[PDB]
């Protein structure tokens, strides 16, 4: 079996320098030629580098030109790439993908063949920041047709552990859990409701459960209709 | 033996393009190089670039780049320069030169060398020439020598040939090289000095040829 | 470098349907393209290269063509395995640039979509911050424009719209749109609303909280 | 006789890459039987000009040890590379000899061997002193110093690099486009003869 | 870019001498790849010395060769008639291959008095429309000499070509021909024209002058 | 026996022009009387070694008739015209029986049969069906297919054309110098009597 293994990975301050390890397994590594894949979440695909067989071809996107290195040796078949002046652009998941033909695009036979798992690299100067929840109360403008939407806020938390379920995971249906979007601030955000019928309110307990490992974290919110 | 042959002469538009071959014959072609020297008339020489013939690797100076290209054909045995963009800078005379080989041995020093390739580039086309007689008078005799001639003027093919009565008189005949004017043609003269006892009593020719037009006029002086 | 093209960016279709996917170049690539398909959070695999030659264990029903600038791919029969994502890769010059991508969808019949909106709570504005929710909720065509007025005047440029993933029970999508303001900014207007235009209702919907009214 | 042990002819032939015409690759083949007909398995177009031998009676008799030679060459040179014909690469890279017993395949690889920038993978020497003995190897990237006058290990006049690369591309003809060639060379000494062919009931 | 320069301008001896020429280059190059050429008018350039050091084939030994560094001579023991030429120098090392400005050897005997003549323009280049009037120099050993041109009393230039003959082989003679060209009216609305030589084999100078109104 | 007329032994022998080795001549002589001092007197003979007759009895003794022919043969393979022995020329050109009562003769003829660029008159078999009778003409030159692909003429591979041609350079070894050959093979029978040698009434 063939496989490829990235390690390397991780979050990094910008201005600081990191080098991405990847090793294969089940084939020839001095005999075929690998390229390194990036991918932004949501955005494609966009190649990086590829190198070749003795190290004679090996070109680089001119959007990362100059800042990144690849380089590999057979002696102990490994693959490095060396990253620095690190920017905005740069957090992303790699793929370490093999290709068939032991040389770079050209001739008339060429494919990706074997893809990688990626490893995921973020870039920031933030800090650990545990989250925030806020109620969303239900009302009669989240009433339609007998059902009741409520739900909580999750905001401001660097790092990306979310665990979010209702009632300590006894209540698990109609409940959205809408992926987290970046706002300019630079933290992440992301809401969750659920829907429950309308004259279940008041007389059943909503429990909002979040969690943030690396914030160690966890706050429990109670969310009730609101009083006129 | 070992020759070198290069092309005729050529005559060009400005703004075109030349092609200028050369061909070896008599030694291992395969195992030398072409050095490529263009001289103008009485000028300095310079150099344009070489290739070698195994690989067909060229160098080429600084100064003439972008408008220079070599090529060559061992089937043949003959090498070619390409020169684009043509002007009145380019009228020149072209040499090629390689170093002869025996056998396996090639002299270290640039020994053969072509018979030049005259290129002339000019937006004038080919026209006969016209003769003015300088006929003896008092005011070119001083001390029993009288000075005659004939002035070749107006004509663009510069290969142009002067003779006094069909070659009857060569001792004191010269005729100066030729001189391009404003108007994109050339003139010359040839003079001769005769005794002042000689005037009036036979009659002085001179024969002028232009090949290119194809003329030939004899006028009395 | 050189620039490729899929025009159809979404398709939906159903198990037995027909699809072609064209994807096209600017410059003449002769025949070195290449194709892919992307499960949903896995590594691509490829299926096809020079746009003719299977590659292995590739399923019959996947085939494609090419000449000069145009490419297509085919599939003859579809299963549910086949949802997933298509690039088109191009191998002519170094710089390889893949293509936008297109993605297959599942087939519904339209969904009205159901509307929410959440005035901001106590806690939310005693940070700073007023935030407005409104929810969009069970439509099947995912294409859908929500609109922020504020005082019977447009607001743009401070709102964000997220979407999750197609639903596998009733197989529609879920809208979550939420409009940043700061607290100071908060009380100097009166009327705050949520615009919705979709194809599930002929007009659009036009609902509004009062920030005095409890 | 059940016919199990075949020979590893695919490694020779099934290869990603090729070596150089320049240093070319030697493999030696022994303790298997022969399965010639694999040999026309692929390839549009492949000569098998086997000089010194019945082309379709190798089957039968057996043989000492069988020897692999494999390369990259252009179009004429494939005809260049008969014994006995005397050509630039054939007097400076490899040599056959006159006495030669054994098959050469010539096959076209220009699908898998250009590129449509150019090829820079594959070289060849271009000017040797002196001729080569056959089956001799060459690897030497020392300067040339075609006049008496020393080089001193520097590049210019009258001391030229010694390989020059090949240059693959697609819009070239039949005749400049690559060329892969595998030749077999049959040996018979006294060792038992282990390469014996198939046997049919 | 590797400059050359050759020092000796002229040459000028007598058959039968022994002749030094130097030319110097701006920077060093290698020891034995410079050559030497000589160039006679109208023929193309024969090479003489290759290495730097050596002789070619059917050269004689009198021509001999020395030099390194940035400086090069060649030696002449014997002058004969037949050496009267062009030399050159070239790089052979280097990157860029360049060429000396080139030494003219010459002879040069006694300086003598040259006759000088005059014409003013002929009856048919009148009827041309145009008049060339031509001052001719002969029998002077200097090559350089000094022609001016005075029409009314005043000084004319920028409409004067000249031409030179070469070395004669008899008796190692020069010719100068002065011609200055005007339009029809141009030259007739003036009168007097003339040609002064200030040439240094003369004692003084010479002017040969006359009017239009008599010719 | 009378008559006393001299059999044509000259034209065999010295003819402008040899049939190729696969297409050889067959003379009958007879009614004449025999002179074999010609044959290794003017020619200079090598390998005159006949097999079951004494050469120096051949003047004497009466036989009943005589065949002569003639053809070009590969130095090195000049060996193959022997009975009992095998070989690729024995096998599909021309063999010879195990009881034969004759002689054979070959000499050299680089003069008349060497060219510049090389001989095409010469023609040969590769290979066949089997071991042809002895004296047989062959004449057949259809392509022959050694798999089971019917190629009905032209095939890259798996067909292989049974006639080939020499190839005869003046600067060749003294193994590669083709040779003339006559054979000649005779009768005992003895019952006619008609080619008597030279014999006194
Ligand atoms: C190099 O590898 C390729 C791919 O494995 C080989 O291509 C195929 O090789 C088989 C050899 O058995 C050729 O024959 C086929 O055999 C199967 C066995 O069941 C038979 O069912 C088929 O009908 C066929 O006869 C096959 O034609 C060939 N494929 C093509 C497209 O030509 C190739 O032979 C290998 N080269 C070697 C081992 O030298
Ligand atoms: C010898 O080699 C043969 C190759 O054909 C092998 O095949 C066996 O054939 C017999 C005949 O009926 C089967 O019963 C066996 O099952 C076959 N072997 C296998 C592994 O399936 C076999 O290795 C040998 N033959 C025998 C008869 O032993």
């Amino acid at each position: 079996e063939v496989q490829l293994v990235e390690s390397g990975g991780g979050l990094v301050q910008p201005g600081r320098s990191l080098r991405l390890s990847c090793a294969a397994s089940g084939f020839r590594f001095d005999d075929y030629a690998l390229h390194w894949v990036r991918q932004a979440p949501e955005k494609g695909l966009e190649w990086v580098s590829g190198i070749s067989w003795n190290s004679n071809n090996i070109g680089y996107a001119e959007s990362v030109k100059g800042r990144f290195t690849i380089s590999r040796d057979t002696a102990k078949k490994s693959l490095y790439l060396q990253m620095n002046d690190l920017r905005a652009e740069d957090t992303a998941l790699y793929y370490c993908v093999k290709d068939r033909h032991y040389d770079s695009s050209g001739y008339f036979v060429n494919g990706f063949d074997i893809w990688g798992q990626g490893t995921l690299v973020t870039v920031s100067a933030a800090s650990t920041k545990g989250p925030s929840v806020f109620p969303l109360a239900p009302s009669s403008k989240s009433t339609s047709g007998g059902t009741a939407a409520l739900g909580c806020l999750v905001k401001d938390y660097f790092p990306e552990p979310v665990t979010v379920s209702w009632n300590s995971g006894a209540l698990t249906s109609g409940v959205h859990t809408f992926p987290a979007v970046l706002q300019s601030s630079g933290l992440y955000s992301l809401s969750s409701v659920v829907t429950v019928p309308s004259s279940s309110l008041g007389t059943q307990t909503y429990i909002c459960n979040v969690n943030h490992k690396p914030s160690n974290t966890k706050v429990d919110k109670r969310v009730e209709p609101k009083s006129c | 033996q070992m020759q070198l042959v290069q092309s005729g002469p050529e005559v060009k538009k400005p703004g075109t393009s030349v092609k200028v071959s050369c061909k070896a014959s008599g030694f291992t072609f395969t195992s030398s190089a072409v050095q490529w020297v263009r001289q103008a008339r009485g000028q300095r020489l310079e150099w344009i670039g070489w290739i070698v013939v195994g690989s067909g690797n060229t160098d080429y100076a600084q100064q003439f780049q972008e408008r220079v290209t070599i090529t060559r054909d061992m089937s043949t045995s003959t090498a070619y320069m390409e020169l684009s963009s043509l002007g009145s800078e380019d009228t020149a005379v072209y040499y090629c030169a390689a170093p002869n080989c025996s056998g396996g041995s090639c002299y270290d020093g640039f020994d053969l060398w072509g018979q030049g390739t005259m290129v002339t580039v000019s937006s004038a086309s080919t026209k006969g020439p016209s003769v003015f007689p300088l006929a003896p008078s008092s005011k070119s005799t001083s001390g029993g020598t009288a000075a005659l001639g004939c002035l070749v003027k107006d004509y663009f093919p510069e290969p142009v040939t002067v003779s006094w009565n069909s070659g009857a008189l060569t001792s004191g005949v010269h005729t100066f090289p030729a001189v391009l004017q404003s108007s994109g043609l050339y003139s010359l003269s040839s003079v001769v000095t005769v005794p002042s006892s000689s005037l009036g009593t036979q009659t002085y020719i001179c024969n002028v040829n232009h090949k290119p037009s194809n003329t030939k006029v004899d006028k009395k002086v | 470098d050189i620039q490729l093209t899929q025009s159809p960016s979404f398709l939906s279709a159903s198990v037995g349907d027909r699809v072609t996917v064209t994807c096209r170049a600017s410059q003449g690539i002769s025949s070195y393209v290449a194709w892919y398909q992307q499960k949903a959070g896995k590594a691509p695999t490829l299926l096809i290269y020079t746009a003719s030659t299977l590659q292995s264990g590739v399923p019959s029903r996947f085939s494609g063509s090419g000449s000069g600038t145009e490419f297509t791919l085919t599939i003859s029969s579809l299963q549910p395995e086949d949802f997933a994502t298509y690039y088109c890769q191009q191998l002519h010059s170094y710089p390889v640039t893949f293509g936008q991508g297109t993605r297959l969808d599942i087939e519904r019949t339209v969904a009205a979509p159901s509307v929410f909106i959440f005035p901001p709570s106590d806690e939310q504005l005693k940070s700073g911050t007023a935030s407005v929710v409104c929810l969009l909720n069970n439509f099947y065509p995912r294409e859908a424009k929500v609109q922020w007025k504020v005082d019977n005047a447009l607001q743009s440029g401070n709102s964000q719209e997220s979407v999750t993933e197609q639903d596998s029970k009733d197989s529609t999508y879920s809208l979550s749109s939420t409009l940043t303001l700061s607290k100071a900014d908060y009380e100097k207007h009166k009327v705050y609303a949520c615009e919705v235009t979709h194809q599930g209702l002929s007009s659009p919907v036009t609902k509004s909280f009062n920030r005095g009214e409890c | 006789p059940n016919i199990t042990n075949l020979c590893p002819f695919d490694e020779v032939f099934n290869a990603t890459r090729f070596a150089s015409v320049y240093a070319w690759n030697r493999k030696r083949i022994s303790n298997c039987v022969a399965d010639y007909s694999v040999l026309y398995n692929l390839a549009p177009f492949f000569t098998f000009k086997c000089y010194g031998v019945s082309p379709t009676k190798l089957n039968d008799l057996c043989f000492t040890n069988v020897y692999a030679d494999s390369f990259v060459i252009r179009g004429d040179e494939v005809r260049q590379i008969a014994p006995g014909q005397t050509g630039n690469i054939a007097d400076y890279n490899y040599k056959l000899p006159d006495d030669f017993t054994g098959c050469v395949i010539a096959w076209n690889s220009n699908k898998l061997d250009s590129k449509v920038s150019g090829n820079y993978n594959y070289l060849y020497r271009l000017f040797r002193k002196s001729n080569l003995k056959p089956f001799e190897r060459d690897i030497s990237t020392e300067i040339y110093q075609a006049g008496n006058k020393p080089c001193n290990g520097v590049a210019g006049f009258n001391c030229y690099f010694p390989l020059r690369s090949y240059s693959f591309r697609p819009t070239y003809g039949v005749g400049h486009q690559p060329y892969r060639v595998v030749v077999l060379s049959f040996e018979l000494l006294h060792a038992p003869a282990t390469v014996c062919g198939p046997k049919k009931s």
